[PDB]
This record gives structure tokens, sequence and C-alpha cells, in this order.
């Protein structure tokens, strides 16, 4: 299977600063990497599809970059309601797999 | 928009089969692709499987053949059966459209003696 590794597992940031979250794949997955936000007792919320594709309704401060085995979710000027968990997920090959997540915390 | 809703038991015992229903409203399951995904209480996410527009199913090998996905097109519903459950299967079970935009609210299933 493809293993997705997210680093760091915890990032503490001050609101209004920017952050970059890393997702690395054990083998190449082209651009077939998606990003989700996860908050308590809710379903994951899709932020970015196909590495860099922006989607309707998601605040512009979220963007994705990367390809192959190295991906980044950038949040420009983090807001407090952005604190929570972030997961990447590949759809390049079956079985689809998720990274272990990065928890974004208020410093 | 699409709405999805899971239904089934809240509590099951070890070695029981866990059976869930996903009811889909506002989009047909005989087109596109439909998924089951679970979230463990420690927040780990696992993609369980999906069923294509023609009924072809895909299962995560992690499930060691304990999983069956089936459908009832006449009611726009699809199903998850997971055999021989253990405490490792306590999780919140989501059905989702395979594009990831639309998810059920999720149903928490606890496996306990």
């Amino acid at each position: 299977d493809i293993v997705l590794t997210q680093s760091p597992a915890t990032l503490s940031v001050t609101p209004g600063n920017s952050v970059s979250l890393s997702c690395r794949a054990s083998q190449s997955i082209g651009n077939n990497l998606h990003w989700y936000q996860q908050k308590s007792h809710e379903s994951p919320r899709l932020l970015i599809k196909y590495a860099s594709q922006s989607i309707s309704g998601i605040p512009s401060r979220f963007s994705g970059s990367g390809s192959g085995t190295d991906f980044t979710l950038s949040i420009n000027s983090v807001e407090t309601e952005d604190f929570g968990m972030y997961f990447c997920q590949q759809s390049n090959s079956w079985p689809y797999t998720f990274g272990g997540g990065t928890k974004l915390e208020i410093k | 928009d699409v709405q999805l809703q899971e239904s089934g038991p809240s509590l099951v015992k070890p070695s029981q089969t866990l059976s869930l229903t996903c009811s889909v409203t506002g989009d047909s399951i005989t087109s596109d692709y439909w998924s089951w995904i679970r979230k463990f209480p420690g927040n780990r996410l696992e993609y369980m499987g999906y069923v294509s527009y023609s009924g072809s199913t895909y299962y995560n090998p992690s499930l060691k053949s304990r999983i069956s996905i089936t459908r009832d097109t006449s009611k726009n519903q699809y199903y998850l059966d997971l055999n021989s459950v253990t405490t490792e299967d306590t999780a919140t079970y989501y059905c989702a459209n395979w594009d990831g935009d639309y998810w059920g609210q999720g149903t928490l299933v606890t496996v306990s003696a």
C-alpha cells in the first residue's frame, strides 16, 4: 500500500501567522492527493483536491502545492477556527490511504 | 445537494456481523461511485471500500475479506457488512460520495463484551 507520512504530527501556531503542513508519499502518486480538515464529532471536510485544486466555499487562505511524493497544505494567516486536525489522502492506487494527520494547536 | 445518512446498531458484541445502511437522497447510486470510510476514536481514518455505478466493489485489504458492500438501487441505498467484529472495529462509520464533497453525519459503533 501507499504510506502517507504527515510531519510534524503537532504544530502550534499563533493566529495570523502562516503555516505549511507536509504530506509525503512512500511512492509517487502524481497529483492524486487530497486534503481534509477534521474537527470534533464531525465528518472530515474536503479542503483541496488533486494537490492544488481550490474548491467552492473553502476560504481562500487554504491552498495546496506539490506533486509526486511531496505535498504541502499552506494556510495563509491562520485563524482560530482553523485549529484542529488535517489529513491527506491519496487516490492514485487502491487501497486509498490517509496520512496519520497533523494537529494544528494555538501556541 | 446530496444527503447521506447511515443507520444501524450503536453497540455490537465481538464476533457479531456489523451491518449498516446508507440512505442517499438527491442523486442516483446507479451513476458515480459510493464509499464507506471509518474514523477510529484516536482519529485515524481508514478507507474501507466503494461500489461503482455498475456494482463493482473494492475492499481495503486491511479488512482481510471480512467486508461486503451491496446495494439496493430501487431504494437508492447501499450497505456495509463487516464480519467477525472485534474491539479493533469500534469507530465512526461514514458513507460518502466518492468525490468527497458529501458525507453522512457518521454513526458511532462500539464493539464491546
